[PDB]
């Protein structure tokens, strides 16, 4: 099961990548190119693809779509100023013919934060609510703790 | 039966962490690891290190851009030993050298057995081990590049005057101690409130005189004391010494970590412990071509990620650059000449 993690920069994708790859949270750096690493979980070897989410290098992810089976969209639930800038990237992502049919984990990551946006509001504020013909599950997480992540795996695994 | 240089490399090779040593062993390893020093690397190398021991053995390690390791040892009895090898996963000879690496996250070390972070002195000693260890590059950023900002080096001579007396400081491998350090502070004209050095120190470096005293009062070998003297007597010396104490070199790394830094800082004030902010550790080298190379480390306390509550460690910021031969200790010139590389480490217990 080849996985592709997508999201805006500074969402915590890379952090989740190594929270899961190393088991312990590390201090990440602006991902310039990409990372990829493999994670066996419950006899299942995810193959996750981390690509820089900076405004700049956004349209290079399509170079990655062909193969994906689950769109982990990882979210910074404190940054509300690009909440729209990101409710859109989501629609563009799965609309592109590449990702027509694919289960969709949503990491409401950065919940430990004060102004932590609730998991349901995430569902709402992304536009996830009025959409069907589609597996889309919302997963509250803290990437630096580990919260949610291995429950989100459960969904990827389970629902596939 | 072995020279210090052979012992270190063997230890470095086996595993500087492999949990077996008898403390008496570790303690004597840290000792050896202290003389190891980053020097100017070739454009095709990750970095290069060099050491001169009190038994006349000498250790040089190159690491090529493709993490390929080349070692040279010269013994007590004029033996020449070349070693080829790759650091892998078990050894990680690479983690155990003061070199910068390209990685998605800040390299995490562990400390040796009974190392603590409990006081000012246990801190300089953690830095004493972290400053010989590997770091991860933080890619250049106009926003955090302290040389990018509007006040570049503004605090240079205050940090210098302040850090002098209270740093680990190495000139071409020779340890400059606290008094020699204050002596070098005076030699620059910097015990002063907040003046700049003499127009003499600039342009002429230090005087032969001050230079001799300084090296005289410093720890190491005579031949090495002579390099110190000759290095001091150029202006690039001042440039290199002063810029090395520059406090904002840490900005990129603090940019990444500031909240777990704040936590570490808060976390100590609740206890009533009084350990300082930064611990400073500096290595300067002039190779025979007269090239000058600086590696400056600042260690600062920092909390582990939330998944490891109540665990404190050290964040080791390395800043490295050559001081091209022609650059005197004035702002505009150092702003345009120096091209600091920034890299950081996190070390825990
Ligand atoms: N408070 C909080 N911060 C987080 C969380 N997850 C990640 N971060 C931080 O947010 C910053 C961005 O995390 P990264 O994983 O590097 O961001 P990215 O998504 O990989 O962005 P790019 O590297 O540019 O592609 C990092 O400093 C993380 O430590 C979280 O759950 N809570
Ligand atoms: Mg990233």
């Amino acid at each position: 099961m080849r996985i592709l993690m997508l999201g805006l920069d500074a969402a915590g994708k890379t952090t989740i990548l190594y929270k899961l790859k190393l088991g312990q949270s590390v201090t990440t750096i602006p991902t310039v190119g990409f990372n990829v690493e493999t994670v066996t979980y419950k006899n299942v070897k995810f193959n996750v693809w981390d690509v820089g989410g900076q405004d700049k290098i956004r349209p290079l992810w399509r170079h990655y779509y062909t193969g994906t089976q689950g769109l982990i969209f990882v979210v910074d639930c404190a940054d509300r100023d690009r909440i729209d800038e990101a409710r859109q990237e989501l629609h563009r992502i799965i609309n592109d013919r590449e990702m027509r049919d694919a289960i969709i984990l949503i990491f409401a990551n950065k919940q430990d934060l004060p102004d932590a946006m609730k998991p349901h509001e995430i569902q709402e504020k992304l536009g996830l609510t009025r959409i069907r013909d589609r597996n889309w599950y919302v997963q509250p997480s803290c990437a630096t703790s580990g919260d949610g992540l291995y429950e989100g795996l459960t969904w990827l695994t389970s629902n596939y | 039966e072995m020279s210090c240089a052979e012992k270190l490399f063997k230890v470095l090779s086996f595993g500087l962490w492999n949990p077996t040593y008898s403390r008496s062993e570790r303690q004597s390893f840290q000792e050896l690891l202290t003389v190891l020093e980053p020097v100017y690397p070739l454009p095709n190398e990750l970095g290069r290190v060099s050491a001169r021991f009190s038994d006349g053995s000498s250790l040089r390690i190159s690491v090529t851009n493709s993490e390929l390791v080349e070692a040279e040892i010269r013994t007590a009895n004029n033996e020449k030993i070349t070693v080829l090898l790759e650091s892998n996963e078990q050894n990680r000879l690479l983690q155990s050298l003061p070199i910068d690496r390209h990685m998605p996250y800040i390299q995490v070390h562990r400390a040796l057995s009974e190392m603590d972070l409990t006081d000012t002195t246990s801190m300089r000693n953690l830095l004493g081990f972290t400053s010989k260890l590997s770091t991860t590059l933080i890619p250049h950023n106009a926003q955090t590049d302290p040389l990018s900002g509007p006040t570049p080096f503004s605090s240079i001579f205050m940090d210098t005057c302040r850090g002098l007396g209270n740093a680990k400081l190495s000139l071409n491998g020779v340890d400059i101690p606290a008094n020699a350090q204050k002596l070098l502070r005076d030699a620059l004209g910097l015990k002063d409130t907040h003046s700049s050095p003499t127009r003499n120190v600039i342009d002429h470096g230090i005087s032969r005189h001050d230079a001799e005293q300084i090296a005289r009062e410093s720890s190491g070998s005579d031949k090495q004391k002579a390099e110190v003297v000759e290095f001091l007597c150029h202006p690039e010396a001042a440039t290199a010494i002063c810029s090395a104490f520059y406090q904002s070199f840490n900005v990129p790394a603090l940019t990444l970590t500031h909240e777990r830094i704040s936590k570490a800082s808060e976390y100590n004030a609740e206890r009533s412990l009084d350990t300082p902010n930064a611990c400073i550790n500096i290595s300067i080298s002039q190779s025979s071509d007269g090239n000058i190379y600086v590696t400056s480390h600042t260690g600062v306390l920092i909390m582990a990620p939330e998944d490891r509550p109540n665990e404190m460690g050290m964040l080791t910021n390395r800043t490295s650059y050559e001081v091209p031969q022609g650059v005197k200790c004035i702002i505009d010139e150092m702003v345009s000449a120096l091209q600091p590389r920034y890299a950081a480490s996190e070390t825990y217990l």
